[PDB]
């Protein structure tokens, strides 16, 4: 009735408008099952598969969303879920799928407060060189 | 058709090429087109790396799409 | 719970011999240290105790009581206890041919080795024993029956 | 796969003999060195270079061997000195015909090349630098060179 | 106030808190009922872990809450 | 430079700033009434995100604008 | 500069430390050549305990010195 | 023209050169996957150490030239 | 208020205090020049002790009074 409408649009304006280090749309032929590190982060080098899975209520509902490439960042645990805290707290209608991938891209940036895994937010907090290289490690390993 | 391919510098470039042509194909252009080692390089569209031995029409490749290359390698 | 049952009358006319109101001081001789409540806090647990602000001994309402209380942190302790049994029988038994698919062709070691089963099968035996002992007394129906019955009585 | 300990007196003999054959043809010395197995992993576990490599599975036979020593000596638990000298007698003589046979592997296979000899130069030291833990109070056994091993190989270079 | 938490055996111990109380400040009321020495003390709330020296308003743990005291691979 | 702030439920104070401050010490006259942690301290600005560790200049705050504090529920 | 220690059994096992160090510093360079995890990590100078967190320089733990490895009754 | 050097422990690995490669060029294309620090360059080549200011031009090093990554030179 | 003091060896420093002024803060104008910690603040007089905790007026100290500033090596 309502469902359906929103994401073709907000698909077609990655084709009016593409992206700068991003690429969206639906992954294989299901309109809700959708399918780049930074320069300046030890993410450098990566380029990430995702997979993306519309609630029904996705115009009214944040998209649980879910890592394919094994990374290793603190707000970031095995199963790809992301501390943004848009999402839970303010992921109002308006926001766009390409405003959830630039919020994506802020990681980047890490939150302490939110230690997904702590083992790796303590090294943040004191041991950001081998934080640093063993985020090159895994990049090499896996975001080929 | 003319299609978008862009690199780890954000260099877009449009490729005029056909469905019919192989990845393969597109890599052997670029490579002419830059002088890039097409060993290196990596096709991104919609999230997805590319096969040589796949055609732009086996992926729904539309004209005026953009891809983006990864390159890789370095000084050992 | 024999003391229950006269008070638990199946004629029902000793209810009003245990107090309803056996809560309103503080306790005398059972602990509430931990005790949970039903819909209520310390905060005004505490202060209710004072809000009436006043007394008769009895024994009946006291051993009332401690008969939910032992059968709270009595057998019923126990049922749980003997829960993981069961479990624990399984566990058992899942070391019982891991230790013999083993080649047992030492000299001295493969005797420790068997007498490290020859307890184990007493082990089982005994374990075997405990599940299939406290299981039968649980269906002493008799037993039970008391049981429930002081539970009927108590619940009305 | 298919305990390698020194009981089975009819079968150590023919193993270290299969060596005995390729040591003794010069050609053959000069590249033994350099094959797949030779070397054991990079970051290889300690008590792994018992069973990883190439040499780990003909030199590790030793009299220290666990077994062994239950068979001979812990057969007659309450043994009188003559009677463990019995024991020590009979198998040190054994001892010095393997320490003898396997010498004179060892010794064509420094003499076998330059990289050959540069090769088992550097194998003898990677094991080595990984067993300092045994100097230990209490080292972790489980996790480090049965000490019949790093004791063979002291006397035999 | 007073809060909840379960085991994995489904048991329902309740024990009050303060909003000022700590992470440890609360496990520390946890022994006393269960007899777990606080080394394995595991919390989880809403499928997110809890900072140890984090208090109690440290995740607008309201009144009538809900906990999940689950465990580690430890203890056996 | 007198800015004014309004919570979710419509309650407002008054407080004064400077157009070369920080956004934390405009936030240290928000804890001057209320007392609210610098870990809540969340800006709110026409769909847009205001992080706290910027400066006024940086948040382009003008004469009399009306910003929103929402306490922060933070945790993941 | 370089430090001494020695266990119940007599040996001596020699390694470097500095006088920012602290107690838990040096004894971190201890499972290292020793294989003891710091939670028996058990010092003693001169009859007297040492505190955890101190500094090497809150000794007066001079150039070639002594130090007294003993172990508390734990382990086994 | 790629090297290969060996570690203490021996972790054979590659890295692509140049003639005019400087030696401190040569370390920094190390600590990529070692971390190593390089103020501790020591690269030993035919049993001797290379020159750092120099490049590897002066050096007769060949196609897969063997190197010694030998640079513990601790410390502590 | 010009008060001397002198270590063990005999080398001292010219400092200024005020009559009304702890000891403590006299000892802040020992840790001027050198740097000593509070935790080592000794000062003797005459065959008795000074504890760093009291003021001046508790310590009577004159003008042009030498007191005596001898490190510590507490512990025990």
């Amino acid at each position: 009735m309502s469902s359906s409408k929103r994401i073709a649009k907000e698909l077609s304006d990655l084709e009016r408008d593409p992206p700068t280090s991003s690429s969206a749309g639906p992954v294989g032929d299901d309109l809700y099952h959708w399918q780049m590190g930074p320069a300046d982060s030890p993410y450098a080098g990566g380029v990430f598969f995702l997979s993306i899975h519309f609630p029904t209520d996705y115009p009214f509902k944040p998209p649980k969303i879910s890592f394919t490439t094994k990374i290793y960042h603190p707000n970031i645990n095995a199963n790809g879920n992301i501390c943004l805290d848009i999402l839970k707290d303010q992921w109002s209608p308006a926001l766009t799928l390409s405003k959830v991938l630039l919020s994506i891209s802020s990681l980047t940036d890490a939150n302490p407060d939110d230690p997904l895994v702590p083992e790796i937010a303590h090294i943040y907090k004191t041991d950001r060189p081998k934080y640093e290289a063993t985020a090159r490690e895994w990049t090499k390993k896996y975001a080929v | 058709m003319q299609i978008f391919v862009k690199t780890l510098t954000g260099k877009t470039i449009t490729l005029e090429v056909e469905p019919s042509d192989t990845i393969e194909n597109v890599k052997a252009k670029i490579q002419d087109k830059e002088g890039i080692p097409p060993d290196q390089q990596r096709l991104i569209f919609a999230g997805k790396q590319l096969e040589d031995g796949r055609t732009l029409s086996d992926y729904n490749i539309q004209k005026e799409s953009t891809l983006h290359l990864v390159l890789r390698l370095r000084g050992g | 719970v024999r003391f229950s049952q006269p008070f638990l009358d199946i004629s029902y006319k000793k209810i009003d011999k245990i107090d309803a109101n056996y809560f309103n001081n503080p306790s005398l001789f059972i602990d509430l240290s931990g005790e949970t409540r039903l819909n209520s806090d310390f905060k005004e647990a505490d202060a209710f105790y004072d809000k009436n602000r006043k007394s008769k001994p009895n024994f009946i309402s006291d051993c009332f009581f401690l008969t939910l209380t032992y059968l709270h942190y009595g057998l019923g302790g126990t049922l749980s206890f003997e829960e993981k049994m069961g479990s624990e029988i399984k566990a058992l038994k899942e070391e019982i041919e891991k230790v013999k698919k083993i080649a047992a062709n030492h000299d001295v070691f493969a005797r420790f080795i068997t007498a490290q089963l020859s307890k184990m099968e007493k082990a089982l035996k005994t374990t075997e024993s405990l599940r299939f002992a406290l299981q039968g007394f649980f269906a002493h129906r008799s037993l039970q029956l008391e049981v429930f019955d002081f539970i009927c009585g108590a619940s009305t | 796969k298919h305990h390698f300990d020194l009981n089975e007196s009819v079968i150590y003999n023919n193993v270290l003999t299969i060596f005995e054959l390729f040591v003794t043809f010069k050609p053959i010395a000069e590249i033994f060195t350099k094959i797949d197995g030779f070397f054991a992993d990079y970051s290889c576990k300690p008590q792994d270079f018992e069973r990883k490599t190439i040499l780990g599975p003909i030199l590790s036979l030793s009299p220290i061997e666990a077994a062994v020593a239950i068979r001979n000596y812990g057969d007659n638990l309450l043994r009188s000195k003559q009677q463990t000298a019995m024991i020590h007698e009979s198998l040190q003589a054994e001892h010095k015909v393997v320490i003898d046979r396997l010498f004179f592997i060892v010794d064509k296979l420094v003499r076998g090349s330059l990289n050959s000899r540069t090769d088992m130069i550097s194998y003898f030291a990677h094991i080595a630098n990984k067993n300092h833990l045994r100097r230990a109070d209490h080292p972790p056994f489980k996790e480090l060179s049965s000490n019949g091993f790093m004791s063979n190989i002291t006397l035999l270079l």
